[PDB]
RNA sequence: UUACCGAAUCUUUGAACGCAAACGGCGCAUGGGAGAAAUCCCCGUGCAUGCCAUAUUUCUCAGUGUCG
RNA sequence: UAAAACAUAGGUUUGUGAUGCAUCCAAGUGGUGUAUGUCGCAAACUGAUUUCUGCCCAGUGCUCUGUGAAGAGGUUCACCGGCGC
RNA sequence: ACUGCUUGGGAGUGCAGUGUCAAGCUGGCAGGUAUGUGUCUGCCAAAGUUAAAUACAGAGUAGGAAGACCGAUAGCGAACAAGUA
RNA sequence: CAGACCUGAGUGUGGCAGGACUACCCGCCGAACUUAAGCAUAUUACUAAGCGGAGGAAAAGAAAACAACCGUGAUUCUCUCAGUCAGCGGCGAGCGAAGAGGGAUCCAACUCGUUGCCGAAUCGGUUCUUAUAGGAACUUGAGUUGUGGCAAUGGUGCAGGAAUGGUGAAA
């Protein structure tokens, strides 16, 4: 995000402390990286083969 | 630099978003036991500063503590002897509340060895410190150079001895130099050292 | 001085209710759905002291 | 030596010099300096007149090392100069040189009759020392 | 005991050994870090000790 | 307190003494001599144990702090990184060859600096490394010169007054 | 026989911990024993709570928590 | 010291509707009256019955009716915040 | 800030409680008399480990060396089946 | 809805905790007697008792230290500083240090988090090599809600020693 090499980012909706990611939407909005929140860290999980993914 | 964001997000504890998150938790934490283990810290970045690592044998605990001053446990509130030593309500515990939470936990669970604690939340009645206990006999701990000191018997109950960072705070050891000379190896050590009647062998 | 008897009854030691032979609390029936939407017939069985 | 105590002399004389009447008690007056302003008032006022009170400005955290300015008089500079070196010191000739920090002195008070010149080398000097020291044909040279 | 040390000889079962047969020391010698894990040092330290070995010396 | 006796201030009103009642606060030195041997045995026990190696590692010549002592030149606590550099030694190599290092010292003056680079540079000559396979000023004596004219006091006192009333001469 | 120390032996207890306890009481499970017309009886081992780890062939689950 | 005292019944008075009253506890989603609920509970005084308890509410007791200003700031001054009757 | 303990620590030494709660784009903390301000000096807190020199002031284990000490009402309570009867 | 995760249970499994000791030591707790010729602040004393904890020492320790110097340089200790022309204090009784300095000790220093560059390189378990190697293969098991790296040894063999013991003189 900061290096803005990312060209899309996928914040997960739910997170144990949302604080982990709570800032992230503002940070993509600042680097003007496209981003989307999505329903579950479990789905970013399996999408990455991890059992949960806070982000992708 | 995700820590840098998550660290300054928590520096705004009074911000209405952080004030809301904290609100729901303190609600959520009131309806939980005085000690509660967590699979993860509420504050991953803060726990990790204090030596927590997401590894086997590191475990986190959220230990509640009632706020407000100590009431000294004299019967019927009466106090005997000199008027100075009177006073029930207003004298304060000379011990930290991170200390008391590190000590509640480490005494309930002698299985473990508390590393540090950090403030998590605090409603009107309670403060919550999430402790980072290490389990001395997890193999991951035993074999990691950065942490296996905790395994050594000298730290069995560090917290009860006021060795943890909280227990060094109220113990005055956050000050070197002239602000902690009467305090400095320990208040007790300072006392021996000054109150000894040295007798040089030839005087 | 020394503790007043009004204060000692609050220890509720010697000063507790007896009640070994008490039958239990004398209350109304639990406020069932039946109480709230109908009635429950109970026959009186015996009037105790 | 227990042999020499008059404890040992008056073994047998029942009251050990404390008197038959007016018996040797304990603390016939208070512990230590008790009643310094009462029943021992005549005592401190006679002997320790300034004992009670406060006199001046406080100096919180005094550091005596910065304050360290020990003094040697002109009259005592023979203590430092070698007697052999000091042998011939005409004012118009060569002079023994006397660093005073080396010898542990800081200021140079100009007391008595110096008459043998020396180039005293010291941190401080009296108004009268540098004058006397010059009039003898010597010279203080300031150091630190 | 000489035939149960025989049954449980070998690393694979040594953790499964009856503890009457397991080498009792003191409660502390057993719970203490073993040298196997005591002398562990972080990889940086391991390298910064090879790079500057306690080279022997004398001063004439 | 009857008589001319000085007012006594014998701070012994605490239970330092050991009686039936108290475990006293007392530090006698009865083992002083035994300890003197213990250390003495142990330093000798140590030098035997590390024969080539000097009993004590190389230390810097440092200035003492205050005005009371700045004339004194005590042994320091390890060389500056700048000193070890100038002597050409490597600072993390230095301790392994018996040279104390001290990251905290600053070479505030070129004097203590150069006294030490000479010291390490002198030590590295004396050093024998098995392959893995205090200086100060003095003065003699001299004729007095221009010194005879000037009063050093009004020189000393201007310079003292200059600082002493420096803040009070600004407002005027 | 003495001295020492490696192998063991170490009864009832006791933190005491299977449950009790002014009871040399009583269990459940596991294996043994004797025995006996099985029931009884003795014995060994396990069986406290809390917590950490783990389920290494990844245990079984619970939630109008989140989703799919 | 067995009384003349205490108790006593009887009398009165006070609190109090559970958010209670009295009250224990260092402390708590702790405790006692209260397994109760005014014909109850808690507190006091008097001391069976008969008879009567006059006058005094003066005293005492009980009851009832942060925000501005100045200052460089520390600060200072000002305004609002249970009594008296 | 308030309170409380604490300290030689003094308009606060440390601490605790509660309220309040930073900074890091003239940073922060110390610089032993408060405040605002300007210089300068040392430092870089709120995470962690760490031998030695030190304690053993009613401990232990295994040994050892002693004494200008006591000498059986003394020295440990205990020279003995003494923390025993 | 099947599952998935999150949260939480239940067993199995492998461990630990609890007790003792507690002279010293670390944390809290916390008197009064006494002294002040009374006594409340003070003092006793930040002591005793009380509670909780360690170890063979502990605690402390690597600078948010001192100084104000020609500057020193972790901690502990010690002598001194100093019963102080510090300071506290019904400024009374009383209490009372610190810098520096001599010394002991000291080839004494390091590690995280973070930052940056990477990004599972990690860990656990299984097997394996004569090895629960700092090895190797293998593992979704944990872990990217961040392990770890970078910059700011295990196995087997021989010996000697030391140290303890065993032996051992004259007349
Ligand atoms: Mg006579
Ligand atoms: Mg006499
Ligand atoms: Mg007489
Ligand atoms: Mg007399
Ligand atoms: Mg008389
Ligand atoms: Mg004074
Ligand atoms: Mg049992
Ligand atoms: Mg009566
Ligand atoms: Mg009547
Ligand atoms: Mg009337
Ligand atoms: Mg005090
Ligand atoms: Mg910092
Ligand atoms: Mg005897
Ligand atoms: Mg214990
Ligand atoms: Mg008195
Ligand atoms: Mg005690
Ligand atoms: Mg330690
Ligand atoms: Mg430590
Ligand atoms: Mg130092
Ligand atoms: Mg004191
Ligand atoms: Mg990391």
């Amino acid at each position: 995000i900061e290096k803005k090499t990312a060209r899309l980012v996928m914040i997960a909706n739910n997170v144990d402390p949302i604080e982990l990611v709570l800032w992230m939407p503002t940070l993509c909005r600042a680097n003007k990286v496209p981003y989307a929140i999505v329903k579950d860290k479990a789905r970013l999980g399996d999408a990455v083969g991890r059992k949960t993914a806070t982000c992708v | 630099g995700a820590f840098m964001y998550l660290n300054e997000l928590w520096k705004k504890k009074s911000s209405d978003v952080m004030r809301f998150i904290q609100r729901v938790r303190a609600w959520e934490f009131r309806h939980q036991h005085t000690v509660v283990r967590l699979r993860r810290p509420t504050r991953p970045e803060k726990a990790r500063m204090l030596g927590y690592k997401t590894k086997q044998g590191f475990s986190v605990f959220r230990v509640r503590v009632r706020r407000g001053g100590r009431k000294r446990p004299v019967h019927k509130g009466i106090t005997y002897g000199k008027p100075k030593t009177s006073g029930v309500l207003g004298v304060k515990l000379n011990k930290n509340s991170r200390a008391i939470a590190e000590q509640r936990l480490g005494k309930k669970y002698g299985n473990l060895r508390v590393l540090n604690s950090y403030w998590v939340n605090a409603d009107s009645t309670f403060v919550w410190y999430e402790v980072v206990a290490v389990d001395p006999m997890c193999r991951t701990i035993r074999r990691d150079p950065r942490i296996n000191w905790i395994v050594n018997a000298v730290h069995k109950h560090r917290e009860q001895r006021g060795l943890t960072s909280a227990g060094r705070k109220h113990r005055g050891l956050r000050h070197k130099g002239h602000k902690a000379s009467k305090l400095r190896p320990s208040v007790r050590a300072a006392w021996r050292r000054n109150n000894r009647m040295v007798f040089l062998r030839k005087r | 001085g020394k503790t007043v008897l009004t204060c000692r009854k609050g220890n509720g030691s010697i000063y507790q209710v007896h009640g070994h032979k008490r039958l239990g609390p004398a209350k109304l029936r639990i406020l069932d759905y039946a109480e709230r939407h109908g009635f429950m017939r109970g026959v009186v069985k015996t009037i105790e002291h | 030596p227990t042999r020499f105590k008059k404890t040992r002399h008056q073994r047998g004389s029942t009251f050990c010099g404390y008197g038959r009447v007016g018996k040797h008690r304990k603390h016939p007056s208070g512990r230590g300096n008790a009643g310094g302003q009462h029943h021992h008032r005549i005592n401190f006022d006679k002997y320790h007149p300034g004992y009670f009170g406060k006199c001046g400005m406080n100096h919180y955290h005094l550091k005596k090392n910065p304050l360290w300015k020990p003094t040697i008089n002109l009259n005592n500079l023979a203590k430092l100069i070698a007697k052999d070196e000091a042998l011939k010191a005409k004012k118009g000739e060569t002079l023994p040189v006397v660093d005073l920090l080396a010898n542990g002195y800081s200021k140079l008070l100009g007391n008595g009759h110096l008459q043998t010149p020396c180039i005293v080398k010291a941190r401080w000097v009296s108004k009268l020392a540098d004058k006397k020291i010059r009039k003898a044909g010597g010279a203080v040279v300031l150091q630190a | 005991r000489e035939s149960l040390r025989k049954v449980y000889a070998g690393r694979r079962l040594r953790l499964a050994m009856p503890k009457a047969l397991r080498p009792k020391l003191t409660r502390r010698r057993r719970l203490a870090l073993k040298d196997n894990e005591k002398n562990r040092k972080t990889r940086r330290q391991l390298r910064m000790a090879r790079k500057f070995p306690r080279r022997v010396y004398a001063v004439k | 307190p009857k008589g001319k006796n000085a007012i006594p201030h014998v701070h012994q009103r605490k239970h330092w003494n050991p009686c039936s009642s108290q475990k006293g606060n007392v530090k006698v030195f009865l083992n002083q001599p035994a300890q003197k041997l213990r250390r003495r045995r142990l330093r000798l026990l140590k030098a035997k144990k590390t024969f080539p190696r000097p009993l004590k590692a190389l230390r810097p010549q440092v200035n003492c702090p205050t005005v009371r002592h700045n004339m004194k030149k005590r042994l320091g606590r390890g060389f500056t990184v700048e000193e070890l550099k100038a002597a050409g030694i490597n600072p993390r190599f230095a301790p392994t060859i018996g040279i104390r290092v001290d990251r905290r010292r600053k070479n505030k003056s070129e004097e203590g600096m150069s006294i030490n680079i000479q010291r390490l540079k002198t030590y590295m000559s004396k050093l024998v490394l098995f392959p893995m396979s205090t200086p100060a000023p003095e003065a003699p004596r001299k004729v007095t010169e221009e010194e005879r004219t000037k009063n050093v006091y009004k020189f000393l006192k201007k310079n003292h007054s200059a600082v002493r009333f420096f803040g009070i001469r600004r407002a005027r």
